[PDB]
C-alpha cells in the first residue's frame, strides 16, 4: 500500500519539487507541514506518500539526492521545502558533473550506502510497500549515473515491490552533454533490466504542447514539469481514491507489460488546451479520448501511429458513464485499428477514479506502449556509436575506469530493444 | 431454510451491495440493521437488528472500505467484512495461488462461523467476475473448499460475462480458461451477464445512455431478488434453491444457464402500455432483452425456467406456456421436453427509490441454457490462443509458479465443453 | 466457607488490585470498606466495613506503596500490606532462601491470623508469576509453611506462564525450574496465562493494540472472579473451590490447568452478534482464545471444566456438551470420560466501568489440562540448558547458597514431569 | 534503599556538577537547597539521593573529592554548590597531576583515609543502602587513581551493595596525559575485578552525536556530561519511581552480567534528534526502539554489530503500552538476531517505569554489554605495551615506587578480558 520517491539530479530534484507540491494540493496539507483541507479523501489514503509525524505533520515519503548542496538548497528554500525533513536530504559535495563513471561507478557510488540506509529506516516506516518510483535523467551523472546504481540495489532488497520510473530522455535538438547519449545508453543497459517500467519524457515534445495546443509563450521548467506531475499524480491517485476500476498500480504494470524486456511508456494528458478555447470546449466522454488519441498531446517524441501499438491504457478522473468510456474506446480501436498489435484483442485498456483533479471536471492519462519507441533508442544508438569510435569525452570516463567492452555490451542492448520492438511489431 | 451470499472482488461486492440494498428495501431495514417487521438471510438479534447472512472479501482495502463508510456499514458485522492489503492484479496466479491463499482460512472460518449459525443451511451463492483476479482467481478457491465442507448444499455462481468488446483485463481469457478448468468441475452452476447487452438494455428499454455500474448492478439485483427474496416469499408455486439447482441443472457438466429479464421499462414507456403476463413472456424470448450478447436463435434450448412476481395467473401463464412452446423458433434439444420451471409468488416486483424501472405490478425472470454458449467458449478460445501463441503476459503467471502445460490443459478443458455443447446440440 | 488470597511479587499484588476492585464491583464495595450490602471473602467490622480476607506481600516497598497511596488503602487493613526493603532480584536464591525466608514468618503469622478469623477455611489461592524472584521464589517458599499448616486446605496456585518470546528476566528459565520443582510437590494444582496470548486476545477480539498490564490484568480478573465471586453466589449448580479441586486435579502431580475464556468482546463486537451458551463454548473450544500459546489440537484433553454466568440454562449446555464432544476434534485421553465440571451460577457476568470488554449478559470460563504443555516444558528445558550448559549467571545463584546438582536435579524432575505427561498421552 | 555517590577527579566533578542538578530538576529541589516542587513524587522516594536536613534542606548524598581546591571552589561556586555541604569536599593540595601513583599509590592514598570516614558517617545515614555510585575517569590521576583505591575499600567494608562506577574512556584521539593508557591500564588491573560493573562512555562518540544528530555547534563539556547524566538519571529514577517492570538496580546488574568478570557496558539514549527534525518526528515506542538500537546514539566508541551482544537492556520512561514494548523489543531481537549471542534465548531485557524526563513525553535508555567492548581494551593495550617497552613517564611512577611487574600483569589481565570476550563471542 505505500509508495517511496526518490529523486536524483537537477532534473529530478525540479521535477518532485513541483510532484509534491501536486499531491499536497491533493490532499489539502500546507506548504509548511500541515493538514489544512477539507475532505475525508484528502486524509484517508495520504499513507501512501505522507507519514504523518507527531503534531500532525506530514513527511513526504521520498529522498531528494544530489551531489550538490545548492540544489537542494534551492529546492528547500521554496514553499514545499520546509515540508520535506532534513534527513530526506542526501547530498555530497563535489558534484558528478554529468558524468556516469563519476556518480555510477566512482564516487556517487560512495554516497548511495547513505542513501540507501535512509531508505531502509523508510521500508521500515511503510506498513507495507506496493512501490517505489524514481525521477531522473537518462543522460544526466546524478540522475542517471547515481540513481540507476540505487536502483538495483533497492531492487535487490525488495524483489517483490514495483519499479517504475520516469526520465527524461534526450530530446532531439536539445542536449546538454556532449555524451548524453552515452550515459543514455549505459542507462539503458543498467536500467531496463532494472526496472519494472520507464516513462519517457522529451523536453522538446513538451515545449510544442505548451504552446501548441495552450498557447503558452512563457513556460519555464516548472509548467512542464506541471504537466509531468500531472500524469505521475494521476497514476497514483487512482490508486489511492475511490473509483470504478481497477485501481491498482501493479495491475497497470501487468496490463501494460506483454514481455519482460519492453516496457517503456509514452504519456499524454488530457484535456489540454488554451483558455480561449475553453469556452469553445465541450466535455465529453469523446472530447477526453480525442486530446488521448492525438499524438501531439504525447509528452514524449514519438509517433504512434508509426509504429504499433502494443497496449493502451486510460485513466480517468471524474464521473463518467461505464458505458461512454466503453464505446469510445471500442471505437478508438475500431478507428484506429490500423494501429494496434492483432495479437491483442481490445488492447485498450480502462481504469477509472471518481475524484477529479482539482479545479477540473474531468481529466484522462494516456499511457502507451507502441512500438515506435525505438525510434529513440535508434536516434541514440546512432549518436552513441559515433562517439564511441572517436571516444569523445571517454577519458573521462575511462579515466575513472569504465571500460569501453562494458559499453559495447551497452550498445548491443540498446539494438536488442529495437529488434524486439521490431520481433513483435511484425 | 438459509442461505449464505458470498461476495468476492469488487464485482462481487459491489453487486451485493446492490443486492443487500434491495433486500432492505424489501422488508424496510434500517442501515442500523434495525428492521420493523426473512430471516432466511438474516440472523437476528435481540435489538432486533438483522444481519444479513453474508461475506465480503475482498484483497485491497478500498471496496470493503467504502462499504464500511457508507449507510451499510452499520448492518454489517464488522467480521463480514474481511479484507487483505494487497492485490491479485488481475491474476489468478495469485488470486487463487499466491496472495488469496493465505487470507482464505479466514474467510473458511467466517463462513464457518456463519454455516454453524445457519440451523436448516439450503445452500449459498458465489457473486464474483469472470475475469478478475479475486473475481476469478480467489473465487474458484474458495469453491476448492466449499465444496469440500459443504458438499450437499447448493453451489450457485454468479458471474459476470467478459464482454466480448471491452475488457479492461488484458489476461481475462487467460484467466477465465483457468477458471473454467476449476470451476466447472466443482461448481454446480454458474450464472453470468454481459455488461455490454446490459447498456443496449439501458439504452434501448430504460433509454439511458448514460450507464454506471451503479445502473448496471441495480438491474442486477433485480435478477437476484426474484431468485432469491420472493423464493422465500410466499406464492402458489414457492420453489427453493435447491429445487432451482434440482430444476435447472442437466448434466454434471456444467451448466450455465443466462439471465434475461423482462420487465425492463423506463416509466415513460410503462405509461401508455399493458402488459400481461404473457406480454412480458412473450418480451422474454426476445433476443432485444438477452442479458448476454449471444443470440438465442443460433442455439438451441435445453433448460428454461420462468419466474414470477406480483399479478400472475398460473391461467394465463399455462396460456404464454402454450404459445412460446408452439409460436414462436425456439428450437430446443431433443432431450428435453418443454418442461419448463414455473416459479410463481405472490410477492411483489420492487422497485429501487431514484432508480431507473418503472413500478410493474408483475414480473418474469428467465434462465436459459442454451447451445449458443460454445460461441461464448470460442470467443475466449482465439483470444486465448493469441496470446499463448506469442506468449504475451505469461510472465505474470509463470512467475508465480503457473505451469504453461497447466494453461493448455485448460484451453482443452475448454475445448472439451465446446465439444460437449456440440453433442448436445447433436440431437438426438 | 471462607478463603484467603495471597498475593506475592508485582504480578501478584497488581493482578490482586484487580481482582479486590472486581469484587468491589460485584458488591457495591467502598474504597473504605462500606458495603451497603460477600461475607466469604470479606470480614466484616461493626462499621460494616469489610475487609477483603488476603495478604498482599512485596519484598519491595514500592507496589505496596501503591496500594497504599491508591483508592483502595482504605479498604486494606495496614497489617495485610506487608512489605520487606529489598529484592530478591529476579532471583529463586534469594526469594526463596536469602532475603525472603527472613520475612516470611512475619507473613505467616498475618496468614494464620486471618486463619484464626476464618470459621471456616475451605482453602486460598496464590497469585504470582513464574519467573520472578518474589514471584516464584518467595512464592515456594510460603507453600513449604502452608502445606504444613494448612494441608487439608485448598493450595491452588495462579501463575503467570513465562512468555516464550518475552521476558524481561534472564534467568527467567532457571526460576521457573527451581520452582517446578518445589511447587510441584507442594501445591495442589497451579494455573498459568501467557501474556502473549493475552496480547492477541486483546488485539483480536477486544480489537486493542495498545495493551498494558492494567488492561491484561482486567481481563485476568474475570477469569477470576468468575471462579471466586460466582461460585461463592448462587446458582443451579453451585461449585466449590474443594469442588474444583476435586473435579479438576487427576493425578498426585500436579497438574497445570489452562485458561481459556470466551466472551472477551470489545463493545462494537458485541453489536450485531448475538451469543448462546453453545456459541460461546464454541469459542472455548477455538485455539484463538487459549490465554496460553500452547496448541490446543497438538495435546489430548484429561480434563475440562465449564464455568458458566448469566443467562444459562442447562438444557442448552447440554446440547453444547453434545457437540462439542462430537463435533469437535479435541482429542481426549483414555482414561477419561468425559466428565466435565459444569457450574451454572445464575450470577450475571461482570463488567469493569471503563473497561474494554462489552457488557455480556452470560459467560463461559474454561479450564483444561491438555497434554501440549510439555511442550511448555520442552520450552524451558533448553532455555535452562543453554544458560546451565554455558554457566551464564550462576554466580549470582551459588553466591546465595545454590547448588548445581540441586539445579541439574530440578531439570531432571521437570524432565520426569514431561515424561509423566508423555505417558498420559499414551493411550491406553 | 539508598545510593552514595562519589565523585573524583575534575572530570568526575564537573560530571556530577550535572548529574547533581539533573536530579534535583527531576525532585523541584532549588539551586539552594530547599524543595519547592510541585508533585507527591518528587519528595516520596527523594531518600535514595538526598537526606533531609533541618528546614527542609536536601543534602545530597555523595563526596566531591579532589586533590586540589581550586576544582571544588569552582564546582562550589555555581548553583547546586552550595546544596552540597561543605563536609562532602574532600579534597587535598597537591594535585596528583595525573599520576596514578600519586593518587593511589602514594599522596592519593593519604587523603582517601578522611573520605572513606565520611562515607561511613554517611552510610549510618542511610536506612539501608542499595549501593554506591562513583564518577571518573579512567586515565586520571585521582578519576583513577585515588577512586580506585577508594573503591577497594568500600566494596570491602560493604560486599552486599552495589558497586559501580561510570567512566571516561580515553578516546582514541583524544588523550591528554601521555601515559593515560597507563592508567588506564592499571585502572583495569584493579576495577575490573574490584566492582560490579562499569560504564564506557567516550567523549569522541559524544561529540559525534551532538553534532550527527543533535546538530549543535557549540558544546562544552557541559552540554556533554548532560548527556551522560541523562543516562546516569535515567537509571537511578526508576528505581526510584512507580512503573511496571522491574526497577531495581541490582536486578538490572543481575540480567545484565553473565560471566563475574564481563561487566562493562555501552550506553545509549533516545530521542536524541535536532529540533528541527522535531516538528518531523513521531513519538512512537518503534520510533525509541530505532534511536536506540542505532550504533550512532551509543555514547561509547564502540560498534555493537561488529562483536555480538550478550545482554541488552531497555529502560523506558512514560506511558508506552506493554505490547509494543514487547513487540518492537522481539522484532530487534529477530532482525537482529546475527548480532546476539544464541545461548541466551531472549537475550533483551525490558524495564519500564511511567515517569518521564521533565518536557519529554518518552524516553529510553540503552545498556548493552556486547564483545565490541573488547576493541577499546585491545587498544589501550597496544598502546600500553608500547609505552612499557619504553616506560615513558614510569620514571614518575617508578620513582613514587610503582613496580614494572605490577604493570605486567596489569597488561595480563587487559588481554584476558579480551580473551574472555573471545571465549564468550565465539
Ligand atoms: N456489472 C458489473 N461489472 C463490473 C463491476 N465492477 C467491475 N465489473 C467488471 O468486472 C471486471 C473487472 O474486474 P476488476 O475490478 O478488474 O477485478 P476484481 O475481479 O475486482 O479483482 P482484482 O483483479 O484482483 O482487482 C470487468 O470485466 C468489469 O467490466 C460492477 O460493479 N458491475
Ligand atoms: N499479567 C501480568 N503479568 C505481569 C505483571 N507484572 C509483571 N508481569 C510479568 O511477570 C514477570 C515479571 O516479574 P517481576 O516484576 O520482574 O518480578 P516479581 O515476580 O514481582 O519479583 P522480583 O523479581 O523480586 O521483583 C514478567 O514475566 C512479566 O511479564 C502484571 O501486572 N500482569
Ligand atoms: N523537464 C526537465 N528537464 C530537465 C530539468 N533539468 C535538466 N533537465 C534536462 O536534463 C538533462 C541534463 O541532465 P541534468 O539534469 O543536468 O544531470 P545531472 O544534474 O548531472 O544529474 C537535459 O536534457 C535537460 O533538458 C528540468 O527541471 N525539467
Ligand atoms: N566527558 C568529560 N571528560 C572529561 C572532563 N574533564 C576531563 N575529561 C576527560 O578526562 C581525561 C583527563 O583526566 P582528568 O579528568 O584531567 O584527570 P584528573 O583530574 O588528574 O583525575 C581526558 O580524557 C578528558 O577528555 C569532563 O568534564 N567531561
Ligand atoms: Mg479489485
Ligand atoms: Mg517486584
Amino acid at each position: 500500500r505505500e509508495i517511496v520517491h526518490i529523486q536524483a539530479g537537477q532534473c529530478g530534484n525540479q521535477i518532485g519539487a513541483k510532484f509534491w507540491e501536486v499531491i499536497s494540493d491533493e490532499h489539502g496539507i500546507d506548504p509548511t507541514g500541515s493538514y489544512h483541507g477539507d475532505s475525508d479523501l484528502q486524509l484517508e489514503r495520504i499513507n501512501v506518500y505522507y507519514n504523518e509525524a507527531a503534531g500532525n505533520k506530514y513527511v513526504p515519503r521520498a529522498i531528494l539526492v544530489d551531489l550538490e548542496p545548492g540544489t537542494m538548497d534551492s529546492v528547500r528554500s521554496g514553499p514545499f521545502g520546509q515540508i520535506f525533513r532534513p534527513d530526506n536530504f542526501v547530498f555530497g559535495q563535489s558534484g558528478a558533473g554529468n558524468n556516469w563513471a563519476k556518480g555510477h561507478y566512482t564516487e556517487g557510488a560512495e554516497l548511495v550506502d547513505s542513501v540507501l540506509d535512509v531508505v531502509r529506516k523508510e521500508s521500515e516506516s511503510c506498513d507495507c510497500l506496493q512501490g517505489f518510483q524514481l525521477t531522473h535523467s537518462l543522460g544526466g551523472g546524478t540522475g542517471s549515473g547515481m540513481g540507476t546504481l540505487l536502483i538495483s540495489k533497492i531492487r535487490e532488497e525488495y524483489p517483490d515491490r514495483i519499479m517504475n520510473t520516469f526520465s527524461v530522455v534526450p530530446s532531439p535538438k536539445v542536449s546538454d552533454t556532449v555524451v548524453e547519449p552515452y550515459n543514455a545508453t549505459l542507462s539503458v543497459h543498467q536500467l531496463v533490466e532494472n526496472t519494472d517500467e520507464t516513462y519517457c519524457i522529451d523536453n522538446e515534445a513538451l515545449y510544442d504542447i505548451c504552446f501548441r495546443t495552450l498557447k503558452l509563450t512563457t513556460p519555464t521548467y516548472g509548467d512542464l514539469n506541471h504537466l509531468v506531475s500531472a500524469t505521475m499524480s494521476g497514476v497514483t491517485t487512482c490508486l489511492r481514491f475511490p473509483g470504478q476500476l481497477n485501481a491498482d498500480l501493479r495491475k497497470l504494470a501487468v496490463n501494460m507489460v506483454p514481455f519482460p524486456r519492453l516496457h517503456f511508456f509514452m504519456p499524454g494528458f488530457a484535456p489540454l488546451t488554451s483558455r480561449g478555447s475553453q469556452q469553445y470546449r465541450a466535455l465529453t466522454v469523446p472530447e477526453l479520448t480525442q486530446q488521448m488519441f492525438d499524438a501531439k498531446n504525447m509528452m514524449a517524441a514519438c509517433d504512434p501511429r508509426h509504429g504499433r501499438y502494443l497496449t493502451v491504457a486510460a485513466v480517468f478522473r471524474g464521473r463518467m458513464s461505464m458505458k461512454e468510456v466503453d464505446e469510445q474506446m471500442l471505437n478508438v480501436q475500431n478507428k484506429n485499428s490500423s494501429y494496434f498489435v492483432e495479437w491483442i484483442p481490445n488492447n485498450v485498456k480502462t481504469a477509472v477514479c471518481d475524484i477529479p483533479p482539482r479545479g477540473l471536471k474531468m481529466s484522462a492519462t494516456f499511457i502507451g506502449n507502441s512500438t515506435a519507441i525505438q525510434e529513440l533508442f535508434k536516434r541514440i544508438s546512432e549518436q552513441f556509436t559515433a562517439m564511441f569510435r572517436r571516444k569523445a569525452f571517454l577519458h573521462w570516463y575511462t579515466g575513472e575506469g569504465m571500460d569501453e567492452m562494458e559499453f559495447t555490451e551497452a550498445e548491443s542492448n540498446m539494438n536488442d530493444l529495437v529488434s524486439e520492438y521490431q520481433q513483435y511489431q511484425d | 431454510r438459509e442461505c449464505i451470499s458470498i461476495h468476492v472482488g469488487q464485482a462481487g461486492v459491489q453487486i451485493g451491495n446492490a443486492c443487500w440494498e434491495l433486500y432492505c428495501l424489501e422488508h424496510g431495514i434500517q442501515p442500523d440493521g434495525q428492521m420493523p417487521s426473512f430471516n432466511t438471510f438474516f440472523s437476528e438479534t435481540g435489538a432486533g437488528k438483522h444481519v444479513p447472512r453474508a461475506v465480503f472479501v475482498d484483497l485491497e482495502p478500498t471496496v470493503i472500505d467504502e462499504v464500511r463508510t457508507g449507510t451499510y456499514r452499520q448492518l454489517f458485522h464488522p467480521e463480514q467484512l474481511i479484507t487483505g492489503k494487497e492485490d491479485a492484479a488481475n491474476n489468478y496466479a495469485r488470486g487463487h495461488y499466491t496472495i488469496g491463499k493465505e487470507i482464505i482460512d479466514l474467510v473458511l472460518d467466517r463462513i464457518r462461523k456463519l454455516a454453524d449459525q445457519c440451523t436448516g443451511l439450503q445452500g449459498f451463492s458465489v457473486f464474483h467476475s469472470f475475469g478478475g483476479g479475486t473475481g476469478s482467481g480467489f473465487t474458484s478457491l474458495l469453491m476448492e473448499r466449499l465444496s469440500v465442507d459443504y458438499g450437499k448444499k447448493s453451489k450457485l455462481e454468479f458471474s459476470i460475462y467478459p464482454a466480448p468488446q471491452v475488457s479492461t483485463a488484458v489476461v481475462e481469457p487467460y484467466n477465465s480458461i483457468l477458471t473454467t478448468h476449476t470451476t466447472l468441475e466443482h461448481s454446480d452452476c454458474a450464472f453470468m451477464v454481459d455488461n455490454e447487452a446490459i447498456y443496449d438494455i439501458c439504452r434501448r428499454n430504460l433509454d439511458i445512455e448514460r450507464p454506471t455500474y451503479t445502473n448496471l448492478n441495480r438491474l442486477i439485483g433485480q435478477i437476484v431478488s426474484s431468485i432469491t427474496a420472493s423464493l422465500r416469499f410466499d406464492g402458489a408455486l414457492n420453489v427453493d434453491l435447491t429445487e432451482f439447482q434440482t430444476n435447472l441443472v442437466p448434466y454434471p457438466r456444467g451448466h450455465f444457464p443466462l439471465a434475461t429479464y423482462a420487465p425492463v421499462i423506463s416509466a415513460e414507456k410503462a405509461y401508455h402500455e399493458q402488459l400481461s403476463v404473457a406480454e412480458i413472456t412473450n418480451a422474454c424470448f426476445e433476443p432485444a432483452n438477452q442479458m448476454v450478447k449471444c443470440d438465442p436463435r443460433h442455439g438451441k434450448y435445453m433448460a428454461c425456467c420462468l419466474l414470477y412476481r406480483g399479478d400472475v395467473v398460473p391461467k394465463d401463464v399455462n396460456a404464454a406456456i402454450a404459445t412460446i412452446k408452439t409460436k414462436r423458433t425456439i428450437q430446443f434439444v431433443d432431450w428435453c421436453p418443454t418442461g419448463f420451471k414455473v416459479g410463481i409468488n405472490y410477492e411483489p416486483p420492487t422497485v429501487v427509490p431514484g432508480g431507473d424501472l418503472a413500478k410493474v405490478q408483475r414480473a418474469v425472470c428467465m434462465l436459459s441454457n442454451t447451445t449458443a454458449i460454445a460461441e461464448a467458449w470460442a470467443r475466449l478460445d482465439h483470444k486465448f490462443d493469441l496470446m499463448y501463441a506469442k506468449r504475451a503476459f505469461v510472465h505474470w503467471y509463470v512467475g508465480e509458479g503457473m505451469e504453461e502445460g497447466e494453461f493448455s490443459e485448460a484451453r482443452e478443458d475448454m475445448a472439451a465443453l465446446e465439444k460437449d455443447y456440440e453433442e448436445v446440440g447433436v440431437d438426438s
